[PDB]
RNA sequence: UCAUCUGAUUAAUUGUGGUUAGUAGUGAAAGACAAAUCUGGUUUGCAGAUAGCUGGUUUUCUAUGAAAUAUAUGUAAGUA
RNA sequence: UGCUGACAUGAGUAACGAAAAAAAGGUAUAAACCUUUUCACCUAAAACAUAAGGUUUAACUAUAAAAGUACGGCCCCUAAUUAAAUUAAAUAUAAAUAUAUUUAAGAUGGGAUAAUCUAUAUUAAUAAUUUAUCUUAAAAUAUAUAAUUAUAUUAUAUAUUAUAUAUUUAUAUAAUAUAAACUAAUAAAGAUCAGGAAAAUUAAUGUAUACCGUAAUGUAGACCGACUCAGGUAUGUAAGUAGAGAAUAUGAAGGUGAAUUAGAUAAUUAAAGGGAAGGAACUCGGCAAAGAUAGCUCAUAAGUUAGUCAAUAAAGAGUAAUAAGAACAAAGUUGUACAACUGUUUACU
RNA sequence: AUAAUUGAGGUCCCGCAUGAAUGACGUAAUGAUACAACAACUGUCUCCCCUUUAAGCUAAGUGAAAUUGAAAUCGUAGUGA
RNA sequence: UGACUGUUCGUCAAUUAAAAUGUUACGUGAGUUGGGUUAAAUACGAUGUGAAUCAGUAUGGUUCCUAUCUGCUGAAGGAAA
RNA sequence: AUAUAUUUAAUAUAUUAUCUAUAUUAGUUUAUAUUUUAAUUAUAUAUUAUCAUAGUAGAU
RNA sequence: AUACUAAAAUUAAUAAUUAUAGGUUUUAUAUAUUAUUUAUAAUUAUAAU
């Protein structure tokens, strides 16, 4: 510990001058450079193709289907499973894809009625359910076939 | 050490730092409120820095200045809002004080607050220029501003002015030019008039300060004394 | 304080309702060791290499 | 250390509201406000006419709200896109419902 | 909300206990119930179980036209709306 | 100092008390028969 | 807890996992520790163990009303 | 000293848990929330990265992003160990079971390559217990008269320039270029206490790169302590100045100023500072509290088991210092009893 | 050895009732062991004084505890399980 | 007032006019201390075949309490003066 | 350097105000320091303040 | 004067008279440099820290 006893000892003869390299760097800023208000990135800039295919989650280009906009159950059916017994594989397979789509759709209108707004209508849930069913069916029909 | 100045509930250094904080703050924003204590102790620092700055600005003596100086630069935490503070006292702050001996700072009772039950006040600087240009009011004096408020008052009331309101105008007049007061309760009362409901007249305003004004400028029991039988 | 409103000593938590609860539940991919691996019925996809890799198949 | 007994109903009572000292007592002191005739703790300013003075003084002297230069001209479109507003946590919903947990300063009485 | 429940079924067994509340206690749950409901919200009527319920194998359907006895306008005629399937009862046009 | 018996580490106690364990052993067996019986909902960590 | 004091390259300290315990392990041995403390844990059961011991045993009114002695007792706080 | 519930009493008493706050503005709503400024506190941490842990506590529901190379898991491989698992007849045993032997499981360890970026798959053939890197030698720099003296340098870690060979891209060479610390890799080598286990090459053909961890908290209000508990809790980095050091002082940056405030500071208590003349008269007992005239370099007796053991000896000196003047390391000598000694012991007298 | 010693060290031996691996005996070192002496130093004391901070005290907010037959709970002498 | 002892006592030293004898739960531990003394550890002497024991010896070694009422020391408010 | 007025023939001079004492590169891995090189990037300048038991000491 | 209380002093600003705390001024004290000094007039004169 440093104490009435002290003597410093120098650093170092810092290799005389004549015997140092030169710096592989000599000009290194811009000793004027101003500190601008940012740039934020725009949506005009962009050019968001109208037939992407992400808008096929939803049903037009719209955020939310309203209550008027949906298909009521009283006009909805969903299918039978006698009347779909006589439905080749194909456009089965077909008709469970767009069932799928469907609900897709009905799921992430589901999702965000339920997780932000925290509505208790089930609209969507309903129709869900319905097209599962239809869906089952089919499994069903498709099993009994084979 | 026990019975020169108030404790706070502070160990010394902690205190002196409060202490010179509040100095610092009140030179800065011309009005504070806090608890009374706090206000009571500060304003013995804040008068006596005041009293510094002008004897360094009076005196001859360039040891005595520098003196002066030194011990201002002691009393205060020059650093953010505080850099330019130094100068400010010598500029701006002293000179108000020229004539005045002692009584710079005013402390002024308020409700106790309701959480604590902690007694409140005012701390300000007493004659601060209530206009400034490029902003029109300042945060300026309170005490000024509830005088004007309540002669206001009193005009839409139609009364008489108090006796005590008089003395009070009396004594905010004494170190301050006729005109120039004039002017000040004009800037008041035009602001007053446009914070509260009532309506302004210009001149009648004009008129009505003038004979104030002159009221307070040129100046005008059962026990009986006699000599021993 | 920790929150405002509450100024007073209550009997409330620093988070949440409860401290207790029980602890005898299964366990997800988020709890354990480093080592502890759960798995989300997801990849029966490759197979493991004899180093760290994972060839699919 | 302890009590030997429980203390009487008559004992507890005489105890509390007996004295002078423990009782509260009425605030005589209280005059009228100079400034609007209301009532006013004595030797004491008025707490209604202050606040006023200071919020005149704040709305003169109100320090200028340093908005940026972007975000003025930033498409109403293009903000969204950007700051997508979140769903508070409860911690922070309670905070921001003040007047819940917080006090606004009563008026007086007008004094007569 | 702003939780996921939706998502999972979790808690199946506590969901099964809370859900198949012993009918005995089912008072209990009712009153809390209708304790925590605003005045237009809330019915006088019981509400029927899954089971209980009935579907026809309802008197009366929607649309035709129907006397009610025993209430406050009683001896009314209306024609019956709809019906409300967990309660087994009936909603009246203007009437009833 | 006293107190701060249980210093919980998930591996430990998965691999002594946790379900597993039990079911692999006889007695192990037995404990969780008996927490059937009784109607426990948890068998075991 | 604060101060003070001791070891501080070792018979050192310590992380992670494992083994050994309830007639019973571990123990540089103090009957020390074996999940807030053990001349032998805890839990469930035998089980309402047993207690010549302590305490407790809830309305009213009427009639009569003792003893603390003798003998015996592993008996003298009991019982005949 | 019944049991359960409710409600009293002490009592509006004690306490509100290591503590530095102030103003202005959010907000004529704020001691406690946020922002700015001032002041302070921690700083080989109260910081920054992490492990474990856990009511997701986070900067949150529009949420913690990986083919892999100073990225971890799984996966391969095993250790300690574990396994109603495996050999007419593995062996033994009232049953339960136990045993040796195989097989499988089991991290706290091992596991190709890689910014001049890298390919793990399929088929065919035939390591390390600890510890030190001295002395010498070589060459370099200065004095003096090839040889002496004194000094530092001496195995590796790049960039630049100039050369010779394949043809600006390659190979090798020469010259130029600080200090004290640290890291990794290299070689050499001393000690006795003698220092893990386990999964081959070439050729041809290939590759679309899975799953899970990832917030924040982590010497703590987010773990274990019944509490937002002065306790317990693993690893790395830990600005400079100073110094032998991670001591001690400060603190750049970052973080923090708290579920109690405001006053008042009676008696009295705790934790400190100072104290005239005395100096153990105190007391069971100098308990407690004082008390350090270099921390570097010299110099250090008796005794002794010959070990500067005693020894950091006491005393004493050198440098520094002449009465005003940091913090931390460092507090005497001797006799006797008992035990050789370093160790271990009644977690909580 | 102290002004003065039931303590300490030395020596004497009617060892009430030592003694040799339940080791005997003297020594160097070591010991937060236990007694004692000297030096130095001091609030330990003669003899207490002053100062600081956190409490105590008052105001505001929150808000316990053991205890409790019921109490309208004085002194003295006498009485009395 | 000191030396000695856990000691009250006692033996001395120095004083003093004197260094009286008691009672007060051999006054006073919700006022302090804990040296003596009745626990757990250990050792020595003795006794016992031994676990262990002692009108033995020695080192170490654990209780805490915010005051309800009486009482006392102070300080107020109410009150009939 | 920028801002604001002045003079000059946006440019330069001088006045006032505000802000600035940095930063990058070399010296064989790292970190720090030194010196060079880069840059406007400074004073053995006056006076303060904080912390170190009131930092320590002499008076008071 | 004081834990809180209580006690005691003041609450003057008009025709006079009364200072309670803070400040302000005064002399004094405390510090430690100061005549090799400060102040006034032109290195000189006077007053003195
Ligand atoms: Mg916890
Ligand atoms: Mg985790
Ligand atoms: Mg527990
Ligand atoms: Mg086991
Ligand atoms: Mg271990
Ligand atoms: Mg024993
Ligand atoms: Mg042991
Ligand atoms: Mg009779
Ligand atoms: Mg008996
Ligand atoms: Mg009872
Ligand atoms: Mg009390
Ligand atoms: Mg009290
Ligand atoms: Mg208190
Ligand atoms: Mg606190
Ligand atoms: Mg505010
Ligand atoms: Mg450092
Ligand atoms: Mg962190
Ligand atoms: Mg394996
Ligand atoms: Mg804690
Ligand atoms: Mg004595
Ligand atoms: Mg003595
Ligand atoms: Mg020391
Ligand atoms: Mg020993
Ligand atoms: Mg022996
Ligand atoms: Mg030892
Ligand atoms: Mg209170
Ligand atoms: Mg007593
Ligand atoms: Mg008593
Ligand atoms: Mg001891
Ligand atoms: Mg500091
Ligand atoms: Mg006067
Ligand atoms: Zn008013």
């Amino acid at each position: 510990a440093r104490t009435k006893f002290t003597k410093p000892k120098p650093k170092q003869p810092v290799l005389p001058k004549d015997k140092i390299r030169p710096p592989t760097q000599l000009t290194h800023h811009s000793n004027n450079l101003r500190i601008t208000e940012p740039i934020p990135p725009t949506t005009s800039n962009l050019r968001c193709p109208d037939d992407h295919p992400l808008w096929q989650f939803f049903s037009n280009k719209k955020f939310i289907r309203s209550a008027d906009d949906l298909p009521p159950s009283s006009h909805i059916r969903p299918w039978s499973i006698p009347e779909l017994r006589h439905k080749s594989f194909n456009d089965l397979h077909s008709l469970w894809y767009n069932c799928l789509r469907e609900q897709n759709v009905l799921a992430r209108e589901n999702h965000l009625l339920k997780n932000i707004v925290g509505s208790t209508h089930d609209e969507f849930s309903e129709l869900s359910n319905s097209i599962r069913t239809t869906m089952w069916q089919i499994r069903h029909v498709l099993n009994e076939r084979e | 050490t026990v019975g020169i100045a108030r404790k706070l509930s502070r160990d010394k250094a902690h205190r002196d730092a409060l202490l010179k904080n509040l100095a610092c703050q009140l030179f800065q924003h011309e009005s504070i409120v806090s608890t009374h204590a706090k206000c009571k102790e500060a304003s013995r620092v804040a008068e006596r820095i005041i009293t510094w700055t002008k004897r360094a600005i009076t005196t001859s003596n360039s040891v005595a200045q520098a003196e002066l100086k030194s011990q201002i630069q002691s009393q205060l935490f020059l650093a953010g809002d505080n850099r330019k503070l130094m100068k400010r006292l010598f500029s701006e702050i002293a000179p108000r004080y020229l004539e005045r001996p002692g009584g710079y700072t005013r402390v002024l009772r308020l409700e106790p607050r309701a959480n604590d039950s902690a007694p409140q006040s005012v701390l300000e600087l007493v004659d601060s220029p209530v206009m400034s240009e490029s902003h029109t009011v300042n945060r300026g004096n309170l005490k000024m501003w509830l005088l004007v408020k309540s002669v206001i008052n009193d005009d839409a009331n139609q009364l008489p002015h108090n006796p005590l309101t008089l003395q009070n105008l009396h004594k905010v007049a004494k170190f301050k030019a006729e005109a120039q007061l004039h002017g000040e309760i004009m800037l008041i009362k035009q602001v007053l008039l446009k914070e509260m409901s009532l309506p302004y007249d210009e001149a009648l305003e004009n008129e009505r300060t003038q004979a104030l004004l002159k009221e307070v400028y040129s100046s005008s029991s059962s026990y009986v004394m006699v000599p021993r039988p | 304080l920790t929150r405002p409103w509450k100024k007073y000593r209550d009997g409330e938590l620093f988070y949440g309702l409860s401290k207790v609860g029980n602890k005898r539940v299964p366990l997800t991919t988020k709890q354990g060791n480093k080592t502890m691996y759960k798995g989300t019925r997801a990849s029966g996809i490759g197979r493991h290499t004899k180093f760290g890799g994972y060839v699919i198949n | 250390a302890v009590p030997k007994k429980k203390v009487s109903h008559q004992k507890k009572r005489q105890k509390l509201y007996g004295p002078g000292k423990k009782q509260l007592k009425m605030i005589h002191h209280l005059n009228k406000c100079p400034s609007c005739g209301h009532y006013k703790r004595a030797n004491t300013l008025c707490m209604y006419c202050v606040g006023q003075i200071s919020h005149i003084w704040k709305t003169h002297t109100a320090k200028e709200e340093i908005k940026p230069r972007q975000e003025e001209e930033l498409s109403e479109l293009d903000q969204r896109v950007l700051y997508p507003g979140r769903r508070d946590t409860k911690y922070t919903k309670d905070l921001k419902d003040k007047d819940n947990y917080l006090e606004r300063r009563v008026r007086t009485l007008k004094k007569d | 909300s702003g939780s996921y429940q939706h998502l999972s079924n979790v808690g199946s067994r506590v969901m099964k206990r809370l859900g198949n509340r012993p009918k005995n206690f089912l008072p209990h749950s009712e009153k809390f119930i209708k304790k925590s409901t605003p005045e237009f919200m809330k019915s006088d009527l019981k509400e029927v179980d899954e089971k209980t319920s009935f579907k026809k194998e309802w008197k009366f359907i929607p649309g035709d036209r129907v006397v009610v006895m025993s209430g406050a306008s009683k001896g009314n005629i209306a024609v019956i709306k709809s019906f409300d399937k967990r309660t087994n009862s009936f909603i009246l046009d203007e009437n009833g | 100092s006293r107190g701060n018996t249980y210093q919980p580490s998930t591996l430990k106690r998965k691999r002594t008390f946790g379900f597993l364990a039990r079911a692999k052993s006889k007695q192990g067996s037995k404990i969780l028969k008996r927490r059937k019986l009784k109607g426990r909902w948890f068998l075991s960590h």
